[PDB]
């Protein structure tokens, strides 16, 4: 009926009443998926041991090099984590990072997790 | 003779180039004459920066190239790793299944995308919003099951990177339910629009000889109407096993590739339910632990992770555990030496990959054949003799990523 | 009379305008620099200050022929606003005669477009 | 330009407030995408997020009007020259927003052929990290140069401001010398 | 009855006419100020977003923000530009798009401190023709700051510019012939007093498309946004030119808009007068109500503008010409010629003559379009031969 | 006259390295050498539009803004603009250096005896 | 400009229509001359304005000077010898009674409007409009023909791209370092 090509003002005066679907960031930031590869975290076990054993294994995994690790012995006077090795210095340059996840794939001891925030 | 032709950059920052493609244009007024193109400018090595990285680490680089299409980059890299290691055979189904509803699903984020710059780019304003609610319905799915929007490193080789969310197949279902009712809503500002059809009818023609001289392959071929798909000639990744529709047509033009682009994310929803329809549950990654990757990712109170009892398996039990999480999460597994050509249908044409290995970790050779690259051969068949505003909507039906011309 | 409320609007704007101008080159910063003065490409050098050889001296425009007709046919539009305001003063004679000149307009009109006058754009 | 040749008293002060809030509230981007992140930057635009709330749905095409340059993307050798003379091509005041880790620091792509930053080319002034940058960490950076351009001196305020950040910046020591626990 | 009504017309104090120019400049300032706004919000919504909504309360500030933003921004004068004529072409923009909005009726007679006095600015016996001379003037700042920057891109859009009036003038000016031949004047105030009996866009539906299509192109809005045409040209015409300059560019557009559609609700929709909902409340056409009324009908206009950007892509500026020439001309002037017709056997008492011929003139005319639409032309097909490049074999 | 050189980096330590390669009087045959040092774009900008430096050597890795820009900044904004020397942090950067138009280029780490010898090479 | 200041003119002299059609048509032509400027002489040519005709310019400067000046002469003093208003006439409306005179006295000449239309119609399509004989070829045609412009070096090579010169004047290098004349197109002054 020459009525099909005009099916777009249809779409968008439709739209015009619908409530607009924005997410409301930042006062009403969208819920992002539990599973994004947020800003790295070193976490710890329950009595506040840091779970880092300063393998580098996350450090070599990574494909952009954004992972610097230095591993330091634990001692009796001094103990960061459970073991022989703790990661003393522990740098991610996130003006390399990827943000791609090898490195949470490649540590052994759950020490390095992947948190939501971004 | 000279004098009355203007030379002129549409030039790498221009609205409708993408921002790193020259389209240098002998203009006889506003006719173009000649459409020399200029590229690399978005050039960013990752064929030869992968060959300083194991596999499946390079895979991190080869999302990146086709950044539109960034599962048919994985998927051809990984079909290439398991082509040379032999293990084609044994991958899971699950993943196989996986791999084809998430490249699918893929296939209409790039052609919601494809159309949305497409449109905008020929003053359809309003498609680039339209495409791109379409396209983030598909996001959230993407960001769900592989934690990142784009450049994701989700599928792997020997299978996935993990397996899918809980979650995850309810959101597919409710994709293929309404991925239908948006792009019909999109489709009515474009499909039999007025303006839009005299914006593209007849525009950027290019004959199926044209396509086959300059090696065209995707839409723009199938706009010939010659049904030619590597998906149905030169099943990869168990496409055999689906039913879906080649999408083809007759008009040879701009307008052509644009409907076969709009039927093809269809097909894709077809082929998701398909997907659906066939996932069992079962592993994603191949059982042979020499290859396999080993991490286990699981998410807690405190992120994402790899799972506690893989961490208990490798670091309280399991010394061979221990050993292969080590190695193939630092060395990663090492190729048999040899060559193999494996190509894929990238929304854009034949994405084909030459990979070839020297026995090491790291690959020796891995090159893209995008196919953006050969379809941008045709920025002269389709602008020269046209006007400029028609050569506008012929590059944006080429739908050029230049991110994998360069790469 | 009755025109200069026309002539303080038209004032009004042109002063507007003018210190418009002069507000964008005297307001904000200014700083000299031959890139930013150069003509914009796209990014990519402008050509020689001697453009070329010739070079973009004279623009075709594929609608010269619509440009002619144009001239002649608004110029010839005007005699319709009298004969619109003056009708039903005029009578069947001018009503006659405008259709009269309507018609060989119309001839006109149908050659151009027949014999494909307004075809190459 | 006039405006910053006022007194250095209340009116100066006052003036930067309203040209800082402004300049911050119309911070037209230039269409001057590159890569993954300028798709990125498309989907900020698209209406899941609206980069219009912000005053910045204009996309300039033009680098006339364009007051911010979101590199969004890698930039390569052969792209450098191209974005600096689209930068210096834009009318001050401009600022540069390198979004994505190609843009900031040249991201994974270590490499001959990506520049290594723009910071190379033209002076930016906010790093946003990502690959991509998800739209909302966009918004968080654009929040961020909003925030900088609002609390932004003008005239001889302007001339101390640069004074200061000078003297101040001749002191920090080199990142590779700020050797922690590093042994 | 000779519109201009003299006893209204022309008798202003010198003060009270200074006051009306003030007020017209400072609403067609605040109405720009407005309709940028609001067209951004309202693309918004007919694009699922919210639009400019945290400059200020709401997003009021927003267009003002951008405004004072362009104005604190560096004045360019890239070299290689004509200089004079570089810096000219916003003013010849701006100069007339201000002044053409002068004789249109924003109400009726009312009286201001004692002084009865009309609620516009002024009117002129051949109003409507004033107002087509100075957008027409307008063009020109277009088209020369395309040509003066000396540039490609700005030299494209200012041809395009150019193309644009060869679309678009011929077609206006024949749509306001209907209106004129119904009104029996040129004037603005006796075209709306002659449309008490009833709105024209009724009576001249064909010329009140005509007119708001060659309107859409007039003032370069999209479908028919060809001289800037981002997607093509960049920026068109306004690349090369930043701060007050661009913004002078964008605020003569923006007041073209308001000017035309103000003539589109003058010589279409009653001008001032109430809608029907309205039309039988008492008083509803007197006092500062026809000012609403008016503004309200504009701002429809501007509604149909904003959707227009929303929903359609632009055309080819030589599409665009070849439906001014082979449609809207050949459909305005045969229209003309119907209208006349039918007048004069009105006139002549043949009554049902008139209604046999008006209904089938347009009738063979939807047909005809049509055949120059898909039952004649533009819905064909064919097909092509190959080269000696080996083609594969189409199944 | 004594010549000013200005010596543009964010690194400290590359400020250092540029001062002792070129000592108070470099090829004693020549003038006494001034240092000012800049560690900001827009102070080095500043003092370039000051003007009266007879070379600026721009680091090409400074942080906040490159070097490389900078110099081509001078280059495009400053009339009677001194020569440019850009140190450049890489061996491939050659070409962007040739972009910037700086009359020469010393690749990092500063080789003392190279940039003495390039300096002299402008200042001569 | 000028054409704008005789329809002031014109208003001014109480001819309100004529000076509005005088603004709108002139500006029309004005347009189309302005187009067929950048078509036929250039679009920023700053022509010599030198004498080639030997003594021409003074003797054209004399002539126009003295024609100017007899015309004067001719005209010298007239409103002084009565200047009746034309309030009597406008009475009723300008265009009403343009109309009147128009479509009542003129008619002839008004009819022959008509024919200064058409025939100019004719000139133009005759002289100026090109018959299928000079048709440019259009995309789809040039697209194929042993599939021409994609055969043929598929995309013509793109002029190169140099450190400080990536124009499109620039040539491109071919291998042994000389220049490739495809990279630069043929209209180009090399470089
Ligand atoms: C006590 C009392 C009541 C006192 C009242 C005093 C008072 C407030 C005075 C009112 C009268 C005034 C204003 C007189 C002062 C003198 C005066 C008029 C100065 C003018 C100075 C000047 C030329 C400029 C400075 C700013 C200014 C206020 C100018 C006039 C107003 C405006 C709105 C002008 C320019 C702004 C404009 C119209 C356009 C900007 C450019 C653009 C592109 C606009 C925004 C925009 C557009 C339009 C898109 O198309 C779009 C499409 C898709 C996505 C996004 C966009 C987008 O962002
Ligand atoms: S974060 Fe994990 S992989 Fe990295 S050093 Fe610590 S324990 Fe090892
Ligand atoms: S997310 Fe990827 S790039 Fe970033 S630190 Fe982890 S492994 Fe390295
Ligand atoms: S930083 Fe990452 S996402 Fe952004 S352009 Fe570079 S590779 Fe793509």
């Amino acid at each position: 009926k020459f009525l099909d090509a005009l099916a777009g003002f249809a779409v968008t005066l439709g739209s015009m009443f619908k409530k607009p679907i924005t997410e409301g960031y930042p006062e009403k930031p969208g819920p992002v998926a539990p599973r994004y590869h947020g800003r790295h975290q070193l976490n710890r076990y329950p009595d506040g041991l840091e779970k880092c054993i300063g393998c580098e294994l996350c450090a070599w995994a990574c494909p952009a090099d954004a992972i610097y690790v230095e591993g330091a012995d634990n001692t009796a006077d001094e103990r960061y984590s459970p073991g022989e090795r703790y990661g003393r210095v522990y740098q991610i340059n996130y003006l390399r990072c990827i943000g791609c996840g090898l490195c949470i794939e490649a540590c052994p001891t759950r020490a390095l997790t992947m948190t939501t925030e971004y | 003779q000279a004098g009355e032709r203007i030379v002129v950059n549409m030039g790498p920052q221009h609205p409708s180039t993408h921002g790193v493609l020259r389209l240098i244009l002998e203009i006889e007024g506003e006719i173009i004459t000649e459409a020399r193109c200029g590229i690399g400018y978005l050039h960013t090595g990752i064929e030869k920066n992968l060959e300083y990285r194991n596999w499946t680490q390079g895979v991190t680089f080869v999302t990146r190239m086709d950044y539109l299409s960034p599962f048919f980059n994985e998927t051809a890299y990984c079909l290439g790793v398991e082509k040379l290691l032999g293990i084609t055979d044994d991958i899971p189904e699950r993943a196989s299944v996986i791999r084809v509803m998430l490249m699918e699903l893929n296939r209409i984020s790039s052609h919601l995308v494809a159309l949305a710059t497409g449109g905008m780019e020929l003053g359809a304003m309003s498609a680039m919003f339209y495409g791109f609610r379409e396209r983030e319905e598909i996001l959230r799915v993407f960001e769900s099951i592989t934690g990142l929007r784009m450049n994701h490193a989700y599928i792997r080789p020997g299978g996935l990177a993990a397996d899918l969310p809980d979650d995850a197949i309810t959101q597919v279902r409710r994709l293929v339910e309404i991925l239908p009712k948006r792009l019909k809503d999109l489709e009515d500002l474009l499909n039999e629009n007025y303006i839009w059809k005299a914006r593209t009818v007849g525009v950027g023609y290019l004959d199926l000889t044209g396509c086959m001289a300059l090696g065209i392959t995707g839409p723009i071929l199938r706009s010939t109407g010659l049904p030619h798909d590597l998906r149905k000639a030169q099943p990869y990744c168990g496409y055999e096993n689906y039913e879906f529709d080649v999408i083809t047509d007759d008009r040879c033009d701009s307008y052509g590739r644009y409907i076969i682009r709009v039927k093809e994310m269809h097909e894709s929803v077809k082929i998701v339910e398909q997907c659906l329809a066939r996932l069992k549950p079962g592993p994603v990654m191949i059982s042979d632990k020499k290859l396999a990757w080993p991490a286990d990712l699981k998410l807690g109170p405190d992120g994402l992770g790899n799972s506690p009892e893989h961490i208990a398996k490798i670091m309280g039990r399991s010394m061979e555990g221990l050993i292969h999480h080590f190695k193939l999460v630092t060395e990663g597994i090492r190729v048999p030496p040899g060559q193999v050509y494996v190509a894929v249908e990238s929304p854009r044409g034949e994405l084909g990959v030459h990979m070839v290995s020297d026995g090491g970790t790291r690959p020796y050779r891995v090159h893209y054949r995008d196919p953006s690259f050969t379809n941008l051969q045709a920025v002269a068949a389709t602008c020269e003799g046209g006007m400029v505003a028609d050569a506008i909507a012929a590059v944006a039906s080429i739908d050029p990523v230049m991110g994998g011309v360069d790469r | 009379a009755l025109y200069t409320p026309i002539l303080i609007l038209g004032a009004i704007a042109a002063v507007f305008a003018v210190v418009s101008v002069g507000i964008a080159l005297v307001i904000g910063p200014r700083r000299f620099n031959r890139s930013k003065l150069e003509a914009y490409e796209c990014g990519i050098d402008p050509l020689p200050p001697v453009a070329a050889g010739l070079t973009g001296q004279r623009i075709p425009i594929r609608y010269y022929l619509i440009a002619m007709l144009f001239i002649v046919f608004d110029i010839e539009i005007v005699f319709l606003y009298p004969w619109a305001v003056a009708f039903d003063s005029l009578g069947l004679f001018a009503v006659i005669e405008m259709l009269l000149f309507m018609l060989t307009v119309f001839v006109a009109y149908a050659y151009v477009w027949r014999r494909g006058g307004l075809n190459w754009d | 330009g006039l405006e910053e040749r006022l007194p250095g008293g209340i009116l100066l002060s006052t003036v930067e407030t309203v040209a800082g809030y402004v300049r911050k509230g119309s911070l037209w981007p230039a269409t001057f995408g590159l890569a993954c992140c300028a798709i990125e930057m498309m989907s900020t635009a698209g209406p899941r997020f609206d980069i219009a709330r912000f005053g910045m749905e204009r996309f300039s095409a033009t680098p006339r009007q364009a007051d911010l340059m979101i590199v969004a993307g890698r930039v390569s050798q052969k792209m450098a020259p191209v974005l600096r003379q689209i930068y210096d091509q834009m009318v001050e005041p401009k600022w540069v927003l390198a979004m994505g880790v190609c843009a900031s620091s040249g991201g994974m792509f270590n490499n001959y052929a990506v520049v290594q930053g723009v910071d190379h080319v033209v002076p930016v002034d906010i790093y946003l990290p990502g690959c991509p940058p998800r739209p909302e960490m966009l918004l968080h950076a654009i929040l961020k140069l909003h925030d900088k351009i609002q609390q932004m001196p003008l005239g001889v305020n302007r001339e101390e401001a640069i004074r200061e950040a000078e003297q101040a910046a001749l002191a920090v020591p080199p990142t590779i010398e700020l050797k922690g626990l590093l042994r | 009855m000779t519109h201009p009504d003299p006893t209204l017309f022309g008798h202003d104090p010198w003060w009270l006419m200074l006051a009306k120019a003030v007020a017209i400049f400072v609403f067609l300032l605040l109405t720009v100020l407005s309709a940028i706004l609001i067209e951004r919000k309202l693309l918004g919504r007919m694009q699922m977003r919210f639009g400019p909504n945290r400059v200020g309360p709401a997003g009021l500030l927003q267009s003002l923000a951008d405004g004072i933003k362009l104005a604190l921004k560096e004045g360019l004068v890239p070299a290689g530009v004509d200089k004079p004529i570089y810096l000219l072409a916003p003013v010849i923009s701006v100069i007339p798009a201000f002044v053409a909005f002068s004789v249109i009726p924003l109400g009726g007679a009312v009286s201001v401190f004692g002084h009865r006095t009309p609620l516009q600015l002024t009117d002129l016996p051949v109003a409507v023709l004033f107002i087509l001379a100075a957008t027409s003037i307008g063009v020109y700042g277009i088209v020369l700051a395309g040509w003066a920057s000396g540039s490609t891109y700005p030299l494209l859009g200012g041809l395009r510019s150019s193309a644009q009036v060869v679309s678009y003038e011929i077609a206006m000016g024949l749509s306001f012939v209907a209106v004129f031949l119904y009104a029996g004047t040129m004037s603005t105030s006796g075209i709306v007093a002659a449309q008490d009996r009833t709105w024209f866009v009724f009576l001249l539906l064909p010329s009140f498309l005509v007119y708001v299509v060659s309107m859409v192109g007039e003032t370069n809005r999209a479908p028919f946004d060809l001289p800037e045409a981002e997607g093509e040209l960049v920026g068109g015409f306004h690349t090369e030119y930043s701060s007050l300059k661009f913004a002078m560019f964008m605020l003569a557009e923006y007041v073209n808009m308001t000017t035309v559609s103000a003539l589109a609700t003058t010589m279409f929709l009653g001008g001032w007068h109430a809608p029907f909902p309205f039309n039988l409340i008492d008083g509803a056409n007197s006092g500062w109500w026809p000012l609403l009324w008016f503004t309200a009908k504009v701002w429809t206009f501007m509604f149909l503008y904003f959707w227009l950007r929303a929903t359609l892509p632009r055309l080819r500026y030589d599409q665009f010409m070849a439906l001014g020439w082979k449609v809207l001309i050949p459909v305005s002037l045969l229209w003309i010629m119907v209208v006349a017709i039918t007048r004069s056997l009105r006139q002549h008492g043949e009554g049902t003559w008139a209604a046999w011929l008006l209904t089938a003139a347009v009738v063979v005319v939807v047909a005809l379009i049509w055949g120059l639409a898909t039952s004649l032309r533009r819905r064909t097909v064919q097909p092509p031969p190959p080269q000696s490049t080996g083609a594969y074999p189409v199944p | 006259a004594p010549l000013r050189i200005l010596v543009y980096s964010d690194n400290p330590r590359t400020r250092e390295q540029v001062r002792l390669a070129l000592g108070k009087r470099i090829h004693p045959e020549l003038p006494e050498i001034e240092y000012v040092d800049v560690a900001t774009a827009p102070m080095a900008i500043s003092q370039m539009d000051a003007g009266g430096f007879d070379l600026a050597i721009l680091d090409g890795e400074a942080t906040p803004a490159g070097g490389m820009g900078v110099a081509k900044q001078v280059k495009d904004e400053i009339d009677d603009c001194p020569p440019i020397l850009v140190l450049t942090g890489r061996a491939d950067d050659a070409w962007l250096a040739k972009w910037s138009r700086a009359e020469a280029a010393v690749p990092h780490p500063i080789d003392p005896i190279r940039l003495s010898d390039a300096v002299v090479s402008l200042l001569r | 400009c000028t054409m704008i200041s005789l329809a002031v003119l014109y208003i001014a002299q109480d001819a309100p229509f004529l000076g509005v059609v005088q603004i709108v048509v002139y500006t029309g032509a004005v347009m189309m001359l302005f187009l067929f400027v950048l078509m036929l002489i250039g679009v920023d040519l700053t022509e010599s304005l030198v004498e080639t005709i030997k003594g021409h310019r003074i003797a054209a400067l004399i002539a126009g000077a003295g024609f100017g000046i007899l015309v004067i002469a001719g005209i010298g003093n007239v409103s002084v010898a009565g200047f009746s208003g034309l309030a009597a006439a406008n009475s009723g409306g300008n265009v009403e009674g343009l109309a009147a005179l128009i479509f009542t006295r003129y008619l002839w000449a008004f009819e022959l409007t008509s024919a200064l239309l058409i025939t100019a119609a004719l000139g133009a399509m005759v002289l100026a409009h090109r018959e299928r004989f000079e048709r440019r070829k259009t995309q789809r045609e040039l697209a194929i023909e042993r599939f021409q412009t994609g055969g043929h070096p598929t995309p013509l090579p793109n002029p190169g791209v140099y450190a400080r010169h990536n124009s499109v004047d620039v040539p491109a290098r071919l291998p042994d370092g000389s220049e490739s004349p495809l990279s630069v197109s043929t209209i180009l002054p090399h470089r």
